[PDB]
């Protein structure tokens, strides 16, 4: 049995990752540009692009590769280090509101992992919550296409 | 340092 999405530590922060097309990504801010472990030893990224806020190693062993969407919806799935599915409207290119908005705390730890069209293939690795006074209203992502235009 | 995996998420649910 494999997995899309990795949950993943550092000393001092925890994120997720998200593999898609044989790369496994995840946001700057979390892993700077840290390299992953294996039982081989440490893995070098593949890429790294802070302009972007996206870096990708190599698919580590245990994981399966998502399937970008080709499929155009704008009704998203946000998936959360718990495994909770939140929907979430699409607005902009990379921006998209909660159909019902989230203490800040619960987004907490999550970024990095997939927004999910209908089909339940990748339309962008969640990078940022929106807050106003403590709740999360909207969430700044990075669209797929900016993975694939970096590959 | 180097960033660890510490769990993994299936979208499926598919079970071992
Ligand atoms: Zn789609």
């Amino acid at each position: 049995v494999e997995g899309e999405v990795q949950i993943m530590s550092t000393a001092t922060q925890t994120f997720l990752a998200t593999c898609i097309n044989g790369v496994c990504w995840t946001v700057y801010h979390g892993a700077g540009t840290r390299t992953i472990a294996s039982p081989k030893g440490p893995v070098i990224q593949m890429y790294t692009n802070v302009d972007q806020d996206l870096v990708g190693w190599p698919a580590p062993q245990g994981s399966r590769s998502l399937t970008p969407c080709t499929c155009g919806s704008s009704d998203l799935y946000l998936v959360t280090r718990h495994a909770d599915v939140i929907p979430v409207r699409r607005r902009g290119d990379s921006r998209g509101s909660l159909l019902s908005p989230r203490p800040i705390s619960y987004l907490k730890g999550s970024s990095g992992g997939p927004l999910l069209c209908p089909a339940g293939h990748a339309v962008g690795l969640f990078r940022a919550a929106v807050c106003t006074r403590g709740v999360a209203k909207a969430v700044d992502f990075i669209p797929v296409e900016n993975l694939e235009t970096t590959m | 340092g180097s960033v660890v995996i510490v769990g993994r998420i299936v979208l499926s649910g598919k079970p071992a």
